[PDB]
């Protein structure tokens, strides 16, 4: 989620 | 803090600043143009813009309104042939309308040399020039007569061809159209030798009797304004 | 017809000037200590003009200065309080010169209108009005200054000079003989002589009472743009488009010193001496003013704080500050 | 023209009678004038902020 | 060892993009400040854009370290602050681009009024206003940004979702996507197409040379200003929507979207500074 | 002192050739644009030829292109003008002028009535 993978 | 005299001076300065700010609106709203030309260039007829008192006056101003926009045209009066010093004063003008009459070829090439000083000037390299080919009827009559030959003064006219972008008026002889397009090209070969991004030219075909020249002037002013806005914003 | 006589006279004058050239100015005073890098900083920043500022002039009190821009408005700036004292709306937006009376009562301004109108500052009407108009010139006025409390000197565009009387408003004294367009004129401290530079690469000295030219020095190679008189009352510096300043002495009757450099190719727009006359300031077309030494001809200082072409430069009577005005409508005071 | 040429010749003949002196004397006079008023020059001698009105 | 090599390659690409963006923004800031060109309204929006992109390039190493270590032992408060800065710099950059587009619109289409409200003063006020707006938009992303406990025993710096998981997550993702994409790209496209229409109408009413092989460059500029932005941002939001609503598990492909999104903010300086005729004189001098 | 002296005039026959020579002194001859103009009896000044400082920019009028030629020597500071195939209408006074401002492309007052940086010219019949 956000600027990551999830 | 401030004394009575200091307070009065501050109030007077604020009033003067407010007056200057109010005058800046009408200064930036009204445009200023510079009308130039030779003696027989028909400058006395183009300056007659009254349709909207000094004998030794060397400068005259004509105020008019086109599409609710106010324009002030300045024409140089009694002035000597030396035009290399005062011409630097007209650096912040909106446009320079230079009158050209294609009636005497012997005085055309020399004039073209004024366009190349108006164009290759170091200080006037960022001011556009509005080209008006005045008195086309005289050139048409001279071409239909056959007395004066264009090839006697310009050899390039002997091999010039009509471009594909030509749009003559219905009913005009193709010879006068070829002649005026050759003149326009000769002007463009000089107006394109310098600049290319700083200023451009606006050629037109007038006859000193027209009721739509104000529209062309307003359109040229709007084009110059939008070009300056594009250059200032870097978009250009 | 008589051209051979004029050529012989010119050759005789040249030989006489060459024979009297014992030594140069850079050779007599060479052992003097260098002036060093004269670093100046901005003290006051005057802004508010709506068009390109063209000329300026300091008064006789070092507190008020008049400025003439290409918008038809005159503002009496105050260097101490950084405020505006008077706002004179002009009838014409194309002006090229301005002046300030010694008593601070009248202000003259002229330009393309061939009329250097004089306005009064101490009028009882509460607002500045037209006090006097001087018409009759057949060319644009390049330099219009006050000679005294009753006379006014003007340089017309027809290669002539005219000393008008404020009382009668008529041509009191005339000066003819120039071949080029006069661009600048500098008055002497004793109000007796004045040098004028024209567009003929030559300067001429004229008398306020005799009405004739006595000393003409060519010196330069292009049109002279600015001129200034030395505070001693015997010399004057001139500048042209050839990027070379030249000093000429009235008593020596020959060129004193030449200031030039290989990097500078742009002409001089304004020139003015200091209180002592050792430092000579000259602004160029590269938005900077170079200050040279009047004895070593070396680059003493460079002041670059303008973004457009510098138009006017003025040194106060006491030399405590120097005002510079360019076409960016920004007056800057340096010290 | 003939009149202008005659006037120019007369002006040259009148100006070719000035009592010109050597350049060394004028150079020495200018040097003395610059040295006399050297201390009274604010540009040559920068005064501190205690007396400079432009602060 | 394919996963480790892929992670190393992704981190190297991130570091290269970060260095390129940092050097570009440093050069832009140097050209703007050293030459003292901060006098017009068009030179302040570009400076604020460069500052926002520099903040983004300074926040990128945090993401690089998070990808490398995968632990983030820095703390919850520092995680929240880094996420807030990483979001607010991007939002400020986008809002400054939108403000510059609107200013160019008002300049080249409403010239009269323009100068009244376009001085080098109103620009700082507009910058402060868009900064406050960015802060207000990021404030809801501040409380949720915390460290959560994973299954392996390491903390993860992510946005904590309240009791409604499927509802509020989709709502937030949709709101962010909708605003961030439609409002700025719409305000940049409508204004520029109106500029183009006005220019074409003026050229037709004042026809002397309709070709204008330069206006070709203007048109190209507009088109670029809006094609690279779309190609860089829209796929990122599409991948986010697929991973949130549909929740489709795939390989390490979402990192390329973030890489392209920062390359967009790294190349924004070129498009807006390097191509301006207003910077060639400063580069040569 | 700026002084330009022209020479080469004479009682030439229609169809011959003349080599006019102009020598300037008192300034940098290699840092000013040069122009050659003509004046006919009962007519005005007419721009004939223009040459820059280095010589790469040379321009002529309509009735000179392909007929006359101009050359410049910076080592001796001289301006030569070779005129071939002289017409009976070429009888005029030729003048040589310099550019007022150095390092500039524009040339003002090339056909001015009063010009202080222009020689006396030579008569060609």
């Amino acid at each position: 989620x956000x600027k990551y993978f999830p | 803090t401030l004394s009575a005299e200091d307070k009065a001076a501050v109030e007077r300065s604020k009033m003067i600043e407010k007056q200057l700010q109010k005058d800046k609106q009408v200064y930036r709203a009204t445009h200023r143009l510079l009308l130039l030309g030779a003696d027989n260039s028909g400058k006395s007829t183009i300056v007659k813009q009254m349709r909207i008192r000094v004998k030794t006056s060397g400068i005259f101003e004509t105020k008019f309104q086109v599409d609710k926009v106010n324009f002030h045209m300045f024409d140089v009066g009694a002035q000597r042939d030396e035009r290399r010093k005062w011409i630097q004063c007209f650096n912040d003008v909106t446009a320079i309308i230079f009158v050209v009459d294609s009636s005497d070829y012997n005085r055309l090439q020399e004039a073209l040399n004024d366009f190349k000083s108006i164009w290759n000037n170091r200080w006037l390299r960022t001011i556009s020039v509005i080209l008006f080919l005045n008195k086309q009827d005289l050139l048409a009559e001279k071409v239909l007569a056959g007395k004066s030959k264009i090839e006697d003064y310009f050899p390039e006219f002997a091999r010039y061809t009509t471009p594909e972008d030509a749009t003559p008026e219905p009913g005009e002889d193709p010879r006068v159209t070829r002649a005026k397009y050759f003149i326009r090209d000769e002007f463009l070969r000089i107006s394109t030798a310098s600049g290319d991004g700083r200023h451009y030219c606006y050629p037109h075909f007038t006859c000193s009797v027209d009721t739509e020249n104000a529209r062309r002037i307003f359109n040229d002013v709007t084009d110059i304004i939008i070009k300056m806005n594009l250059r200032d914003c870097g978009l250009f | 017809q008589l051209r051979q006589e004029a050529e012989q006279l010119k050759n005789q004058i040249r030989d006489a000037r060459k024979a009297c050239a014992d030594a140069t100015l850079s050779q007599i005073t060479n052992n003097i200590d260098p002036v060093g890098r004269i670093q100046m900083r901005t003290r006051r920043t005057l802004r508010g003009h709506l068009a390109k500022i063209y000329a300026m002039h300091w008064g006789t009190d070092s507190r008020l200065l008049v400025s003439a821009s290409q918008d038809g408005k005159l503002i009496i700036w105050d260097s101490y309080t950084t405020n505006k004292v008077h706002a004179i709306p002009l009838r014409s937006s194309w002006v090229m010169t301005c002046a300030y009376a010694p008593s601070g009562n009248y202000v003259a301004c002229g330009g393309l209108d061939n009329i250097c109108s004089i306005y009064n500052l101490k009028t009882r009407e509460g607002n500045v009005r037209v006090s006097r108009e001087l018409a009759g010139h057949t060319g644009y006025l390049s330099c219009c200054r006050f000679l005294d409390d009753n006379q006014i000197v003007t340089s017309s565009g027809d290669t002539t000079c005219a000393l008008w009387d404020i009382e009668t408003g008529q041509q009191t004294t005339t000066f003819t003989g120039h071949t080029g367009d006069v661009m600048s004129l500098s008055l002497a401290p004793d109000t007796r002589l004045f040098v004028s530079g024209a567009c003929d690469a030559s300067a001429k000295l004229w008398d306020v009472r005799e009405g004739m030219c006595r000393q003409t020095f060519t010196g330069h190679e292009s049109d002279i743009n600015a001129i200034c008189f030395f505070p001693n009352g015997n010399a004057f510096a001139t500048g042209s488009d050839d990027a070379t300043c030249r000093l000429f002495d009235l008593r020596a009757d020959q060129e004193l010193m030449t200031y030039s450099h290989d990097n500078i190719i742009c002409g001089i727009t304004s020139v003015s001496f200091s209180k002592s006359g050792r430092l000579l300031l000259a602004g160029y077309d590269d938005f900077n003013c170079n200050v040279w030494d009047a004895l070593k001809a070396d680059r003493a200082g460079v002041l670059a704080g303008h973004d457009n072409r510098v138009s006017c430069l003025g040194v106060t009577d006491d030399g405590m500050a120097v005002a510079t005005g360019s076409w960016d409508s920004f007056l800057k005071i340096w010290n | 023209s003939i009149a202008q040429a005659r006037k120019l010749v007369e002006q040259l003949k009148m100006e070719a009678n000035i009592d010109r002196i050597k350049v060394s004397k004028a150079a020495a006079d200018l040097m003395a004038y610059c040295e006399a008023h050297a201390k009274e020059d604010p540009l040559l001698t920068p005064v501190p902020a205690s007396e400079n009105p432009f602060r | 060892s394919e996963g480790q090599g892929s992670a190393i390659l992704i981190s190297f690409i991130y570091s290269v993009v970060c260095l390129v963006g940092l050097c570009g923004n440093s050069m832009v800031i140097y050209v703007i400040l050293r030459y003292a060109k901060m006098k017009t309204a068009t030179n302040i929006y570009i400076l604020n854009l460069a500052i926002a992109d520099e903040l983004l390039m300074l926040s990128v190493p945090f993401l690089v370290t998070s990808t490398l270590l995968r632990h983030w032992p820095f703390g919850a408060l520092l995680c929240r602050l880094v996420l807030s800065v990483d979001a607010v710099n991007m939002f400020t950059s986008i809002y400054c681009l939108t403000v510059l587009s609107v200013d160019r619109y008002v300049a080249v289409v409403h010239p009269i009024k323009a100068a009244r409200y376009r001085r080098p003063t109103v620009a700082k006020v507009v910058n402060l206003g868009v900064w406050v707006l960015s802060l207000l938009v990021i404030l809801p992303i501040v409380v949720f940004s915390r460290t959560a406990a994973n299954s392996d025993g390491t903390v993860a710096c992510n946005m904590l979702m309240p009791e409604p998981a499927q509802r509020w997550l989709v709502g937030f993702v949709l709101y962010t996507f909708l605003m961030g994409f439609l409002l700025p790209v719409g305000a940049i496209c409508l204004c520029y197409v109106l500029i183009i229409a006005k220019m074409r109408m003026v050229a037709l009413k004042a026809g002397w040379q309709q070709r204008k092989r330069s206006e070709r460059k203007i048109t190209l500029m507009v088109m670029m200003y809006v094609m690279v932005f779309v190609i860089c941002w829209m796929p990122f939001y599409v991948v986010q929507l697929v991973n949130v609503f549909a929740e489709q598990d795939d390989a390490t492909v979402s990192q390329l979207s973030v890489i392209l999104g920062y390359a967009n903010s790294c190349a924004n300086p070129i498009l807006y500074g390097f191509l301006s005729d207003n910077f060639k004189r400063s580069f040569q001098r | 002192q700026v002084q330009l002296q022209e020479s080469g005039g004479g009682l030439v026959q229609p169809g011959g050739s003349l080599r006019l020579s102009c020598a300037a002194s008192g300034f940098t001859f290699s840092n000013y644009k040069m122009n050659w103009v003509r004046q006919a009896p009962g007519k005005g000044l007419e721009w004939v030829s223009d040459i820059s400082q280095s010589g790469a920019s040379i321009s002529y009028t309509g009735s000179v292109k392909g007929r006359f030629t101009i050359s410049r020597d910076n080592a001796k500071n001289t301006l030569y003008l070779q005129m071939n195939s002289l017409k009976p209408e070429d009888t005029a006074v030729y003048y040589c002028a310099r550019c007022p401002a150095p390092f500039t492309r524009d040339c003002f007052d090339v056909t001015s009535t009063t010009y202080a940086y222009r020689g006396q010219g030579t008569q060609v019949t």
